[PDB]
């Protein structure tokens, strides 16, 4: 009778502990996507700096 | 030929492109490596909270 | 195209411009055409259906994630 | 190391020396550190509730399985 | 009462699925046990 009460508080504490957890995965995903767009924007700098100034300026 | 005199343009662009390319892959094995990540075998930063 | 199949609520946000165009015009252009013990437990079951409720949500925003890239990919 | 990777509970058995070796010793070697239709209601809740008690054991093991692996590969 | 009564229809079918599922997992994984056999 009681049991059943105590296993549906069970279930929203565990769906609670999960939902955390999705939210600490999500933190990491997150974090690697900021690394990826900083030196994406870092290599397209040095990248563009590398053909203007070694290939082009002085072999015209 | 293979004068050690200088060094052609085209030669040095392709080294440059390679060892950028090289550390573009030793990058990318660093954030696949922080992405599949998750809270049951590692524990997150203080200071990576608020820096990255 | 393969970067817009793959994003999630939880990192990025639809812009209403691209809610407005790319599924309503386009795929119409495109041819797609889509007592105390007691109160606690009121308390857990409404916790699990607002939970199920936004599962539902994102799983509806990650589906028009998947529409809007399969239209730009036709 | 991939192997051990994809040990499941279902089809695997963790033996008591990888507890020993591979969990314990070598991540501190490493620096690791880790009525009759009222009453078959409540027999069903009862039922979700150890199912879920179920999955989560062996959503422990499996996830053990993968840090065994992280452990082998540093 | 008449509200009661499909609420333990829901808790029923929630049974059901759930014990389908659970059916259906342990046939998919004699399977992947089927093709480990093989493979060794
Ligand atoms: C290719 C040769 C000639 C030079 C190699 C230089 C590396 C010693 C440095 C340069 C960039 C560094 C990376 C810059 C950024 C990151 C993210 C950082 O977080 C962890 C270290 C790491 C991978 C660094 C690892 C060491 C790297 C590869």
């Amino acid at each position: 009778i009681k049991e059943a009460i105590q296993s549906v508080k069970y279930i929203a504490e565990n769906m609670k502990a999960q939902n955390e957890a999705k939210e600490i995965q999500d933190d990491w995903k997150y974090v690697a996507m900021v690394i990826d767009r900083i030196f994406l924007w870092v290599f397209t700098l040095v990248c563009i700096l590398g053909t203007a100034g070694l290939f082009l300026q002085p072999l015209m | 030929p293979s004068t050690s005199l200088v060094i052609p343009l085209i030669g040095e662009y392709l080294l440059f492109t390679m060892i950028f390319v090289t550390l573009s892959i030793v990058i990318t094995v660093f954030v696949l490596n922080v992405h599949y990540r998750t809270p049951t075998t590692h524990t997150m930063p203080s200071w990576v909270k608020t820096v990255f | 195209v393969l970067n817009v199949h793959h994003r999630s609520p939880s990192t990025h946000t639809m812009a209403p411009w691209v809610k407005r165009c790319f599924l309503h015009k386009l795929p119409t252009f495109l041819f797609m055409k889509r007592r105390q013990d007691v109160q606690e437990a009121l308390e857990g079951v409404s916790f699990i259906a607002q939970h199920m409720k936004n599962d539902d949500e994102d799983q509806s925003v990650v589906e028009d994630w998947k529409y809007v890239a399969m239209v730009v990919d036709r």
